[PDB]
């Protein structure tokens, strides 16, 4: 459920849902979505008269999420594309994007320019010898308290289409990168993605980076630079891509 | 095991201390007779009501399910006493009546107990509304009795002290369930004070990792967790 | 235990359950021919308190290099909650033997390593195992009121 | 439902060929039919194992070809389907069973009395005024031996090369047996007795499971239709010594990037208990599938396991005249030192200590007779090569790493934990070579004291407390925490070993990687001289003889010499001299335990010279070796 | 059936039109007859091209690529009839007569939309022939499966056979047989099973996971389970970049039973694998490639050409790339008579400053090797590197799965951030570097596993930046015992310069200005130097073809250089290290002898690695 609408003193409740036919493979994990559907009941194999509820999805809508699983595909409408071309033809769109980032934060103009450069990002390049070079920039705001750095982190998490917000104290090595968990029914290990897998192709934001543990900071080096997480644990070895 | 039906669902919370007034029934199950060897019946409490056990409740004068609830005549008396000039000084002087002096302490506790207003600007900016108060003082100045009074007084109040409060005893933690071995979240001390007061005793002697793990709750009013595949 | 017939609502009461939950077989109404499907009467039936405490021998009588042998002791009636764990204590009462309840065909339980006795009709082809337990009738343990009137009443 | 096909193999003609081969064949190439003599020995209860050789069958059909007639290719029919041919050969033997020629001892056989009473039953019931299964009367266990040097059974195969097309065929595998279970009885004929009619019935077992009979199916019991209850009797039942073991693929046979597979070998009859764990063996056996029964067979469906019913098992693995030849060769100490581990150069005294580790000391009725030696040296001076080599000369020894210990592990064939022996268990009456003695666990740091002191492995796990046998001499290899050796560093501080361990322990040897130009050359052309030609180089000395040491050291263990009293007085004087030196940097002093170690070295050289007395010059050379250890403590 | 017979004669007409398949079947039969009966067995499979069948009958081609359950068994029957009519053998065996595997079909050619991936395998492609590409994972154990049982009756003296059908074995759906042997015949009285004449096929389950480079943003790679037919069993090891062509099929009740009234579970989907392609790890070598290789081997600076041919985007580290070249073509291994295992695999540890492109060289030797497995300091476990014991799904039996360090056998391991292993992983890594075999003694399992693999690793110093104070202890945070097993300890310093810094700057701006061919300008991506496939062919040719041997004119130079380097962190192992360089340079020259030019280059490279030159 939405964290803005959780009840007082409780936990967000996970609810299992189903999609059929062309509604499948439309959402990436981590998006915020509005869903219309019927609230039906199905019997589960796991007291008295307990039949677990679910929602059969009839409709998916999300402005933050685009193009389902990413295929570098142009699904923007034609008049919106012409409006976007008009914005790209604006002689002072740089100041517009600077003022769009943090309108309620005074100063920090160079930080806002670096934030806009982070949101647009560089270009990923491929060489014939397999040399992969980075197409993203990583920005660290080091400074005194009261400079509204975490508010900039929250606004970056709001503006970016794919974004996650994490802690330094609330983090872990298997939490930011992908983790190795166990399926209950099959008793087989499987890799479940972490915070840098949910932010693939987008922005990860870290708060209190000075305080995250020394074993916890250094699982991120290949995920910042090589744009991949190479995991060889529990009989599973793989190189997942994390373009964060 | 206690059954919650109709309105009683989602009233209780994990870690919340309650007084359940309910019908004590028994039913036959085969597993207890299987593993015990005697004709033994399981016991099931069907709850008729849940009362939150807020505070010490050593006073037996508050007769009701919710002590912080009110009637219409109580609201009329609130509107009567709110229009009295000098109600601020009455609240400050009445805050912790067993402690003499310390007007700055009682004023700061009144400000922290009532709190400000959290603000949302255009769906884009968030402003913290609660007030955090530190009491630095010499021993024998009744700093902890004020904390116990806020425990009695606040609608929701959580206590922690010393080395006994861990970094994940506060904030929130994650744990592996014995059923299906899945990673599930567990609410910490700050989760149980979502619209209330968290109170720390002997703040300096607590470990730095345990002292200052509460920056995101005390600044962003939020707990961001990324561990064990849980964000 | 008291049960009601589901056909003609006849009442059979004072059914005694030794070690498994049992239902009456023959309906006492001669017009009715019911054999199964009897409903329990929770209110009419009479219940007793039960407690199973697990004991082991004291460290004084443990010989060299042996794990302590264990014994289950049943407390019923007034003797429940009399013995707290970890105390040197003496139980006087009855040594009993308990059967495998799952091997007797309990309703709603699947039949469940040492070979025991068999050849019973309730067992069918299954075998029955036995465990040594105790049915204690009296317990002793060998290991406030801050008012004047109650203290002088309690005084000799 | 069950359609029928035709195959070009006649079982009646092949049975006639077998029953003519049993009475016709005789082996005169070695210098009456020999198989008839073997069946006569079966009838005289001399032997219980009948081994049919396929080379004999091939020579018999070759002799038939020499006579001009042609056989029906009997050995190919054995190799295609040996399971039916086992019972066919058993029936051919039972058709040609010779009469006994000695005392029968009729009181021991209960089945003879039972069948006598059943023949009395049959003559009485049919007076009118098969009776038994053939596996009940069989006292012989039939085995097959493959052809060799004459063809699929002749060719040895790996475990991975055994495929699904090899089921039903006599195959041969090469492998190491990992786990051998205990010898368990498996039934073949169950006898049931009727309490009412007084008759019996026999039920044959050819599966992993069987169901018992509840009511008797006798004619007399069913004519009056009394419902007599059958009672199982283990006295008249037919049994066999069954053992299941697991064979593993050899690592040379495993392809690159694969995990070796395991196969089940079931042995029955007189071939039981010959299989040993950790033994590389050749097993020729009938490759049969193992089907389930009931719900497992219904759920797994066509997907079926397999096993191997072993038929033949082959092990892969004057002396005094050679001992006298080694005596007349001269310089047995230097030859046996430089012959051991020919890839290294020099370092003669520590190499003699490595020899005397294998020699060992005498015991007393108790004081341990084991010698223990350590290499307390710099890295890169070939520690692990010496450990592996000294494992390879002396048998009953294993290379181990301290990264070690014995522990019973779970997930066995049974649900309970099996007492799987560790490195210290399998090295008993032998040598254990522990590498990285600095880098080792705290539990092992507890365990080494009980290994040296009381020579047992005391493990208490899952309510089971046991003391396994480890009568083991210890080699240790310990590099220091810093690679370089300096006089500013104390020896005990550099090695970081506890003082109680070295107090128990006898002899440390410290060799250092000191750069000397001529010494580095004499090592360098040797190290690259093993790289010039194939395998071992020329030794420019008396050459190595790797087979020769293992019997000479066994004889050295066999003598156990006893020394005289004046030599003991000289030993007392030398011990007083070393305590006076202990009054005189390495702190390590002479102890009474070092005096016992000096004694152990003394009868070790008494064992090597095959001598009855310990010589005086032998004692002073042993104390010279103690002075060499002191020089090692200095450098 | 009538339509079954019609497709049988249609495929017979197709096999009559193209006589190459008849020639291949005849070649397989005569090879089996020559290598089996007379003084390594070609199985029953043919390479069917979809393209060659497409110009014959487009209806049959669409039937194969759309509804293959009704089209592949008729082609099987037609091919079996052609193989029976072509075979003319006298006096056959009874097991040969009773047990004949039908000639299975293996498919090649273009597939169009049916050539797919395990993620995009969806429900519209069920009961269709598809080609998938991905990583082999979780190979089940090889276990036999009965498809025909032959029994003998002695009272009648007749052999009765019964055919056994499974959902995975047959493309068509038959009534399942409960796999119970017939105890007795209806007229033949008692029946005895005759193993050896019964027909068994090897059964194996693999798991094709999606290739992780083709994963989209925010999603984990998916996987499928592929059944392997008995010809294709053990063709695949885990970590193989396989291309499997097979029928994507669904089986089972799948929750449609009356017990599962409202369970929302789906059907179990598999692929019945018709054929398996390696997709060329050991590339085939045409004679033109051999002519190019032996032409360039005669050049005096072939070492330099093949060194700067490795990673032209990386500036500097020329001796490091020379060591990388000698690492890919590692030296000869010698196994002595007494059993000492002398390592011929050179291993390299590169320690130094950030952004000295050590991890980029790790990525390059990941891409350009025949078999390469990467690992990271905080993304590895010691059990996860060697082997882990787990149950198997189709067996209900415990077995090993190899970790990272064993699956890279006869290959390279690309360790990044080696300075920050957990000590548990350090124990396992040091065990492989000192032993090359791992011993697993747990879960009732006593096994040894071979790992004859090379290691290239990258590391930072214990400080943030590398010190020029030449302190031995602050080079690496790992112990010196693990430093000793590494043959070449290269150290790199990012010393701050002006001219060389401008050269590196202009080189990386030339690197960024590259545009990949055939792509539009400004769009998102979707002195002789030899090409990298030609370099891989050179490495493969040197690896399998030539085995060099060692000769005295390198040896006097080697012992002189060792005495010079040691007598004026040095180890006796360095001698073996020179051999691990020297014959490796012989593998550059392709000669079977080692000369002075190998030893001088070896001494220069080791002096660069230790002293810095
Ligand atoms: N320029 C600014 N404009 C508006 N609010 C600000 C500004 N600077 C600081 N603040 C306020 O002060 C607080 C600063 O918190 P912040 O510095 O983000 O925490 P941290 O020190 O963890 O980064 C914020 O809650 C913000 O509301
Ligand atoms: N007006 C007051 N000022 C100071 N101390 C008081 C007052 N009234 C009561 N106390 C005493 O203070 C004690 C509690 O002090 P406490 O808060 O535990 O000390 P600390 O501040 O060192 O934690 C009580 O026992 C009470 O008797
Ligand atoms: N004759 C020899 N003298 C000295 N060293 C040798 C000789 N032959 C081989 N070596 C080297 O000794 C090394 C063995 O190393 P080892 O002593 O096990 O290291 P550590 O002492 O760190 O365990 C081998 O790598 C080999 O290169
Ligand atoms: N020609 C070059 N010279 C120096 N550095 C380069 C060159 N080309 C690329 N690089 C840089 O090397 C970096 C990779 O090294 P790095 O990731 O620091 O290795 P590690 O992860 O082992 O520390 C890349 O960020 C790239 O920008
Ligand atoms: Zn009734
Ligand atoms: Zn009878």
């Amino acid at each position: 459920e939405i964290p803005e609408l959780v009840p007082v003193g409780e936990m967000p409740r996970n609810l299992t849902m189903t999609c059929d036919r062309y509604l499948t493979n439309k959402v990436i994990p981590g998006t915020r979505v509005t869903i219309v559907g019927i609230y039906s009941i199905y019997n589960s194999k796991n007291g008295v008269a307990i039949r677990t509820p679910y929602i059969k999805i009839l409709g998916i809508q999300s402005d933050v999420e685009t193009s389902s699983i990413w295929n570098s595909v142009t699904m923007f409408t034609e008049e919106e594309e012409e409006e976007f071309l008009q914005l790209s033809r604006n002689p002072k769109l740089y100041e517009i994007l600077t003022n769009s980032i943090a309108p309620s934060i005074f100063g920090n103009e160079d930080i806002k320019k670096a934030i806009v450069c982070l949101l647009m990002g560089g270009s990923k390049k491929i060489l014939p010898d397999g040399m992969r070079l980075r197409g993203d920039i990583n920005v660290l705001l080091l400074g005194d308290p009261g400079t509204a750095k975490s508010q900039l982190l929250k606004f970056v998490e709001k503006v970016s289409p794919i974004a996650v917000y994490t802690s330094g104290k609330g983090s872990s090595a298997a939490g930011l990168t992908a983790s190795v968990q166990r399926d209950p029914m099959t008793r087989e290990f499987y890799l479940e993605g972490g915070a840098m897998v949910l932010a693939d192709g987008g922005v990860v934001c870290i708060d209190e980076f000075d305080k995250m543990r020394d074993e916890d900071r250094v699982a991120i080096h290949e995920a910042m630079e090589q744009q991949t997480i190479s995991i060889a644990k529990a009989g599973i070895t793989t190189v997942l891509n994390s373009r964060t | 095991e206690v059954i919650l039906l109709a309105d009683l669902v989602d009233v209780s919370k994990p870690g919340e201390e309650v007084e359940v007034t309910g019908i004590y029934k028994n039913n036959y199950d085969g597993n207890l007779n299987a593993k015990n060897g005697f004709p033994v019946f399981a016991t099931i409490i069907e709850a008729n009501s849940i009362k939150r056990r807020e505070g010490n409740t050593a006073n037996e004068g508050e007769e009701g399910l919710d002590v912080f609830s009110w009637t219409e005549e109580e609201e009329r008396e609130f509107r009567k006493i709110s229009r009295d000039r000098g109600i601020i000084d009455k609240i400050i002087s009445s805050m912790a009546p067993s402690i003499y002096g310390h007007r700055d302490i009682k004023t700061a506790v009144a400000c922290s107990l009532f709190g400000g207003v959290p603000k949302n600007v255009n769906g884009k900016h968030s402003i913290r509304g609660d007030i955090n108060v530190l009491l630095l003082g010499d021993p024998g100045t009744a700093k902890s009795q004020i904390l116990k009074y806020v425990e009695k007084t606040a609608h929701r109040a959580v206590f922690a002290t010393g080395q006994g409060a861990s970094a994940v005893g506060l904030t929130a933690s994650v744990r592996k369930d014995p059923i299906t071995k899945e990673w599930t979240l567990e609410g910490g001390a700050l989760v149980l004070a979502d619209k209330g007061v968290c109170l720390i005793d002997e703040f300096d002697k607590m470990n730095d990792q345990d002292r200052t793990s509460i920056h995101e709750a005390m600044e962003q009013q939020s707990i961001s967790i990324s561990k064990a595949g849980i964000v | 235990a008291s049960f009601t017939c589901d056909m003609c609502r006849a009442i059979v009461d004072n059914v005694e359950q030794s070690f498994k939950y049992t239902e009456p077989t023959f309906c006492p109404n001669p017009s009715c021919e019911n054999r199964a499907f009897w409903t329990l009467n929770v209110t009419r039936s009479r219940f007793l308190d039960w407690q199973k405490v697990r004991i082991q021998e004291n460290a004084n009588e443990i010989p060299t290099g042996s794990m302590p042998r264990t014994l289950d002791v049943i407390l019923r009636g007034d003797s429940v909650e009399r013995a707290k764990p970890g105390d040197r204590c003496k139980f006087t009462g009855v040594e009993i033997v308990v059967p495998d309840v799952t091997q007797l065909g309990l309703p709603g339980v699947k039949p469940s390593l040492n070979s025991g006795v068999t050849g019973l009709r309730s067992l069918g082809v299954r075998d029955l195992t036995y465990k040594i337990s105790f049915l204690a009738c009296h317990v002793i343990s060998i290991g406030n009121e801050r008012d004047q009137e109650v203290f002088l009443n309690s005084l000799s | 439902a069950l359609p029928s096909i035709q195959l070009p193999v006649d079982y009646n003609n092949l049975f006639n060929e077998i029953t003519d081969f049993l009475v016709t064949f005789k082996q005169d190439t070695l210098s009456g039919p020999k198989y008839m003599a073997m069946l006569q020995k079966v009838a005289n209860r001399e032997l219980n194992s009948v081994i049919i050789d396929l080379d004999d069958i091939l020579q018999y059909q070759n002799e038939k070809f020499l006579q001009g007639t042609q056989a029906d290719d009997l050995v190919s029919a054995i190799q295609q389907n040996a399971n039916h041919f086992t019972e066919l050969f058993c029936r051919a033997i039972d058709n040609n069973m010779p009469l006994p020629t000695k005392e029968i001892d009729y009181k021991d056989d209960v089945l003879d009395v039972i069948l006598n009473q059943r023949r009395l039953r049959n003559e009485r019931m049919l007076s009118d005024r098969e009776l038994f299964p053939p596996n009940l009367t069989r006292r012989y266990f039939l085995y097959f031996k493959p052809l060799s040097q004459n063809a699929i059974s002749s060719k040895p195969l790996s475990v991975r090369q055994i495929k699904g097309d090899f089921l039903g065929q006599l195959i041969t595998v090469r492998g190491i047996i990992t786990r051998v279970s205990d010898v368990k009885p498996a039934v073949e004929v169950i006898a049931y007795t009727c309490d009412q009619c007084g008759y019996e019935v026999f039920q044959e077992v050819n599966s992993r499971t069987f169901t018992p009979l509840s009511e008797c199916t006798s004619e007399e019991c069913s004519q009056n239709q009394t419902k007599g209850q059958l009672f199982m009797s283990t006295r008249a039942s037919k049994f066999s010594a069954f053992q299941e073991c697991k064979i593993q693929e050899l690592s040379q046979q495993v392809p690159v990037g694969h995990i070796p597979r395991s196969l089940n070998i079931h042995v029955n009859g007189t071939l039981v208990r010959s299989l040993s764990p950790g033994d590389i063996v050749d097993v020729t056996g009938i490759f049969l599938p193992a089907p389930y029964t009931g719900f497992k067979a219904l759920k797994a469906g066509l997907l079926t396991e397999t096993y191997l019913e072993a038929q033949f098992v082959r092990q892969h693995k004057d002396v005094e005249e050679r001992v006298m030849e080694l005596i007349t060769s001269g310089d047995v100490y230097n030859r046996l030192a430089k012959s051991i581990a020919p890839e290294i150069y020099g370092n003669l005294d520590v190499k003699k200590a490595l020899l005397l580790l294998l020699v060992g000391g005498v015991d007393k009725r108790k004081i341990r007779g084991d010698i223990n030696v350590c290499l307390m040296g710099d890295p890169g001076v070939a520690k692990s090569q010496l450990l592996k080599a000294i494992c390879k000369i002396s048998p009953r020894g294993v290379y181990t790493t301290g990264k070690l210990t014995a522990a019973v592990m779970k997930d066995p064939v049974t649900d309970e934990m099996i007492l799987e022996g560790g490195a210290l268990v399998l090295a008993d009456n032998g040598i254990c070579c522990i590498d990285e003695f600095d880098k080792m666990d705290e539990s092992d740091r507890t365990a080494i004291h009980e290994v040296m002191e009381q020579q047992t492995i005391s493990i208490s796990k899952a309510g089971i407390n046991t003391t396994l046998n480890a009568r083991t001499s210890i080699l240790a290899a310990a590099n220091p925490l810093y690679g370089r050796y300096n006089p500013r560093l104390s020896p005990l501080d550099n090695i970081n070993l506890p003082a109680a361990l070295l107090s128990r322990f006898d002899i440390l040897f410290l060799m250092l990687d000191i750069p000397s130009r001529d010494d580095d050359e004499k090592l360098a052309e040797h190290v690259t001289y093993v790289h010039m030609h194939n395998k071992q180089p020329d030794l420019d000395f008396t050459p190595v003889e790797p087979s020769k040491m293992r019997e000479y050291i066994a004889y050295a263990k066999t003598k156990r010499p006893v020394m005289s009293e004046a030599v003991n007085d000289y030993v007392v004087q030398a011990y007083i001299r070393l305590r006076q030196d202990s009054k005189r940097f390495s702190f390590g002093q002479a102890t009474p335990r070092t005096l016992l170690g000096i004694i152990r070295l003394s009868q070790a050289l008494a064992k090597l010279r095959l001598a009855d007395m310990v010589d005086i010059d032998d004692v002073e050379e042993a104390l010279r070796l103690v002075r060499v250890s002191k020089e090692s403590l200095y450098q | 059936d009538a339509v079954f017979g019609d497709r049988v004669r249609r495929f017979q007409e197709f096999l009559d039109t193209f006589t190459s398949y008849r020639d291949s079947v005849r070649s397989i039969q005569v090879y089996n007859s020559n290598n089996a009966a007379n003084y390594n067995i070609l199985p029953h499979r043919i390479i069917i091209s979809l393209d060659d069948l497409r110009e014959f009958d487009r209806s049959f081609w669409s039937g194969i690529l759309v509804e293959p359950a009704y089209f592949i068994p008729p082609a099987e029957k037609a091919l079996t009839d052609l193989a029976d009519s072509m075979d003319d053998v006298p006096h056959p065996n009874a097991s040969a007569v009773s047990s004949r595997h039908p000639w299975k079909l293996s498919f090649k050619g273009s597939f169009g939309a049916h050539a797919l991936s395990p993620r995009t395998l969806t429900a519209q492609h069920l009961n269709k022939l598809v080609s998938v590409e991905g990583i082999v994972t979780k190979t089940s154990l090889v276990r036999p499966k009965l498809i025909r049982s032959v029994h003998y009756a002695a009272k009648t003296g007749r052999f009765h056979y019964r055919d056994y059908t499974d959902a995975t074995t047959t493309l068509t759906t038959r009534i399942p047989t409960p796999a119970i042997y017939p105890t007795e015949d209806t007229e033949g009285n008692k029946l005895t099973t005759e193993y050896g004449y019964s027909t068994f096929i090897d059964h194996q389950r693999i798991t094709v996971q999606e290739m992780p480079e083709m994963a989209p943003a925010g999603q984990l790679p998916r996987s499928i389970d592929v059944i392997l037919d008995d010809d294709l069993v053990d063709k695949t090891k885990p970590g193989d970049r396989v291309n499997v062509v097979g029928v994507f099929k669904s089986l089972g009740a799948g929750g449609m039973n009356q017990s599962n009234s409202n369970t929302l579970i789906g059907f179990k989907t598999l692929i019945l694998g018709n054929t398996v392609y390696p997709l060329a790890a050991r590339q085939m070598l045409t004679d033109f490639d051999i002519r190019n290789i032996n032409k360039l081997s005669k050049k005096k600076d072939i070492f330099d050409i093949l060194s700067q041919s490795l990673a032209p985007s990386i500036y500097g580290h020329d001796h490091i790339k020379k060591a990388i070249l000698l690492m890919l073509m590692g030296g000869v291994e010698k196994n002595l008579e007494n059993g000492s295992h002398l390592r011929g695999d050179i291993n390299i540890l590169m320690v130094g400053d950030p952004s000295t492109a050590k991890s980029q060289l790790l990525r390059f030797v990941l891409n350009t090797a025949s078999l390469a497995i990467a690992t990271t300091g905080r993304g590895s476990s010691g059990v996860g590197l060697t082997a882990a014991v787990t149950t198997d799904r189709e067996t209900g039996e415990r077995r090993l799965e190899a970790g990272a360090m064993v699956l890279a056998d006869r290959g390279v391991v690309c360790i990044d951030e080696f300075d920050k292993m957990t000590d548990v992983d350090r124990v396992a890594i040091h065990e492989v570097m000192e032993q090359q075999t791992v011993t697993i003694a747990k879960a009732g399992i006593h096994t040894t596993l071979n790992a004859r693999c090379s290691v290239i690793a990258a590391a930072n110093p214990v400080f943030g930046q590398y010190d020029v104070n030449r302190d031995p202890h602050q080079n690496i945070a790992l112990p010196d015992s693990l430093l000793s097993r590494f043959d070449l300890l290269f150290v790199v310093t990012d010393d701050i310069n002006e001219i060389r810094d401008r050269s590196i700057s202009e080189h990386v701006l030339r690197t960024h200005r590259y545009l990949p061919p055939g792509y539009l300008e400004g769009e998102p991506v979707r002195p002789k130097l030899v090409t990298i496939p030609f370099l891989r062919k050179y490495v493969q040719y040197a690896k399998e073809r030539v085995i060099p041997q060692l000769t005295q004119e390198a040896i006097n130079v080697i012992v002189k250089n060792y005495t010079d380097l040691r007598n004026d962190p040095i180890t006796a192992r360095t001698l073996e290290t020179l051999i691990r360089l020297a014959t490796a340079h012989a593998k550059v020259r392709l000669s079977k002898t080692v000369n002075k030019v190998d030893a001088k280059v070896a001494a220069n490279l080791l002096r660069f690695a230790l002293l810095g030159e």
